[PDB]
């Protein structure tokens, strides 16, 4: 099409011509924007019903990488992201079908554990927190904070010992490094206490609170079992898998808990466990811990194939996400109720639930919008600071752009945040670079800014004083005229630097004694029109 | 008042009521035994 | 402290007491209040000192 | 000068005062908030001038 | 012509206190070993606090110095050092406000 246009004009136009941002589309794209895991995934099937043209296009996202690192010392921060991910992570994983009967499981248990009305027992409270609503809990809770890498803690009472059992589980398919110390710390200990030392005639413990060893530690080097200490062993060493997969970090299990079999080492234990007398203390204790554990024993298969089901969700739902997953701890923790692991591992069978594809779309679709406007809302805050730096304007305090650039992550409250946040992260935004658009639209201000300013006449580009009868130019436009387009000869003086630090000591001597001078900056100006007010030298009266 | 879901105090089954007689039971003797001893 | 009931809830299922049996484990029960541990912690240091 | 509360809130969440057991609680934040920094500011200097 | 009881000139410019959040940011990574967990971190977190506010201390340092020196200027008799009997309180709550 043709065009007239001034050449800045034509050099903005041309570069939003030919740096557009579409891509052709067509079907083999849209397989490929899936993420490749789901796709690998037998038990998914994917159809469609449209062949695009090659006219078709489409915009694509930015899912680069957080070049900020709120993953170092930017705490509340990110643990409000984690938080957010969260609860997020919660409404996405799927509820369980087909639970076993609260009754028909409550009904068995107590009959296993022979529950005498008159005697007072510590068997009665193994009944606690059996419903469901808590095995979801539990299920929803334990992989919602895995994705987010947000801790959790373990409230729990040192009395319903089945909870301690089903912390053993838990303590497998769950990394320690994922709870906070303090809490799995007691726990350990309660269960040192209370089923393994016992079990062996060994010590009840003396653990110091600060000790840098947890319980399971310095137990892994004192009984004399290969079993128990084998279980220890990976307890103790289980950790996640770093592992960077199609662009994004990843928090990868052992691959020995994706297949189930801790469990079975976990059984190992608890029977070499069910085959000791307990010495030092009397039969009921004894009569106690052993049921309690037969009924998990009875339980083996169930909680093999839980935690495959566990370990199976976990990586697929991974599978949808854009940002790496960091692992550190938060300042705000999860609280998880033992007697929810209870109910989960006592009430499940026969009944795989799998993230439909609408929840998956969904939870890939939220990630990528929100990672999307990270990465530009980064180079807009980019783009005006460089240009504020390299513009030499020192009067501007960048807090207002940080502001902007956290008030469009709609997830933060800036009413309560500081502001020396704001200027670390204008420390840590200024060594960034700029995009490529952004970048080259300034560079073609920046050659071009001084010829738009030689341009808007009400304002000039300084005034010459030469006490010495010049010569007026013959320009065509106006007629004769008091102009001068060099500057050179005559120093000059700049305005800024005066109107900073008032030195009128220079500008004063020098118009005093009447010495040529020139003064640099952006000044207004009238237009006279009268040769009586040349003759009669008006313009040195200003 | 018991700490016990709603399906297992409603079930009609023999061995749910057993069970709730039992641990009301058990809660009458804990608080026998608690009233004594602030006596 | 641990509250006091709770102590004796531990206390009755580490001893496993039958409501109908006269046995000594009731009476280990007897006087575990607070304000009688002050009154030893205060007691032994008190005549210690004096 | 920053707003006190928003230094309030992140003391009060990064220190997590509520999770430990002691007999500070209130006590910590306390003095935090202007009229008290401006009154160090002068005192210092008027101190040394002094 | 009058005495002067003048500061150091690592400290009218702020750049010992670079020093010190590098003592901070150390006591910071380290393990307290004796000591507990959520206490532990608590402290180590409000030594965070102070490590991030570097650039503004900083700007509080030589501000304050700044300011005695011109105030230094206008004196007349000599400015000289004894233990006073009687003291002026300074309530570290105030500290932590001003920094």
């Amino acid at each position: 099409y043709p065009s007239i246009l001034h050449p800045i004009d034509h050099a903005f136009n041309e570069y939003f011509l030919q740096h557009q941002l579409v891509e052709p589309l067509n079907n083999d794209i849209i397989f490929n924007y899936i993420p490749e895991r789901i796709r690998n995934d037998v038990n998914y099937i994917l159809n469609m019903d449209r062949n695009l043209p090659s006219t078709a296009r489409y915009i694509r996202p930015n899912l680069l990488q957080d070049r900020l690192n709120l993953h170092d010392n930017f705490e509340s921060l990110w643990d409000t992201i984690t938080t957010s991910n969260y609860i997020l992570a919660r409404s996405v994983v799927p509820d369980l079908k087909e639970l076993v009967s609260t009754e028909a499981q409550i009904q068995k248990m107590s009959q296993d554990l022979q529950l005498e009305a008159l005697t007072i027992q510590s068997e009665t409270q193994f009944l606690t927190g059996i419903n469901s609503q808590a095995a979801n809990d539990c299920f929803k809770t334990l992989i919602a904070a895995m994705l987010s890498q947000r801790t959790m803690s373990l409230d729990f009472v040192t009395t319903n010992y089945m909870s301690l059992i089903s912390g053993m589980w838990l303590l497998t398919v769950v990394p320690n490094d994922m709870f906070i110390r303090e809490s799995l710390v007691a726990c350990q200990l309660a269960i040192i206490n209370t089923i393994i030392y016992p079990a062996f005639g060994m010590q009840r413990m003396h653990y110091r609170n600060g000790d840098p060893q947890t319980p399971f530690q310095i137990a892994e080097q004192q009984i004399q079992n290969f079993q128990v200490a084998n279980w220890l062993h990976f307890v103790n060493n289980n950790q996640f898998r770093q592992v960077v997969i199609d662009g994004v970090l990843n928090q990868v299990l052992n691959d020995n808990i994706r297949n189930g079999h801790v469990v079975n080492q976990l059984m190992e234990a608890l029977m070499q466990l069910s085959r000791q007398q307990f010495p030092t203390m009397p039969v009921d204790y004894k009569r106690s811990i052993q049921r309690g554990i037969l009924l998990l024993s009875n339980r083996l298969g169930q909680l093999v194939d839980l935690t495959r089901l566990l370990a199976y969700n976990y990586e697929t739902l991974m599978a949808c996400i854009t940002m790496n997953m960091q692992h550190v701890q938060t300042l705000t923790t999860e609280k998880l109720q033992l007697t929810s692991v209870t109910s989960l591992c006592m009430l499940i069978g026969n009944a795989t639930v799998i993230p439909s594809p609408q929840t998956l779309f969904h939870y890939y679709n939220v990630n990528v919008n929100f990672h999307s406007n990270y990465n530009e809302r980064i180079n807009d805050a980019v783009a005006i600071i460089t240009a504020a730096n390299r513009l030499n304007l020192y009067q501007k305090k960048m807090k207002s752009i940080v502001e902007d650039f956290l008030k469009r992550l709609q997830i933060f409250d800036i009413s309560r945040v500081p502001d020396d946040q704001m200027y670390r992260l204008r420390d840590r935004l200024r060594l960034l670079p700029v995009e490529i658009r952004r970048l080259d639209i300034f560079n073609l201000i920046l050659m071009n800014m001084e010829q738009i300013e030689r341009a808007s006449d009400k304002i000039a580009q300084g005034v010459i004083i030469a006490y010495r009868d010049m010569q007026l130019e013959r320009d065509e436009m106006y007629g004769y005229v008091n102009i001068a387009r060099n500057l050179d000869g005559f120093q000059q003086i700049n305005l800024e630097e005066l109107m900073r630090t008032g030195d009128y000591a220079q500008i004063t001597n020098m118009l005093l004694n009447n010495q040529p001078v020139a003064l640099v900056g952006a000044l207004p100006f009238i237009t006279d029109s009268s040769v009586i007010s040349l003759v009669a030298k008006l313009d040195a009266t200003v | 008042e018991i700490k016990i879901a709603d399906e297992v105090k409603k079930s009609n089954k023999e061995e749910s009521k057993q069970l709730l007689e039992v641990l009301k039971t058990k809660e009458e003797h804990q608080k026998e035994v608690q009233y004594e001893i602030l006596q």
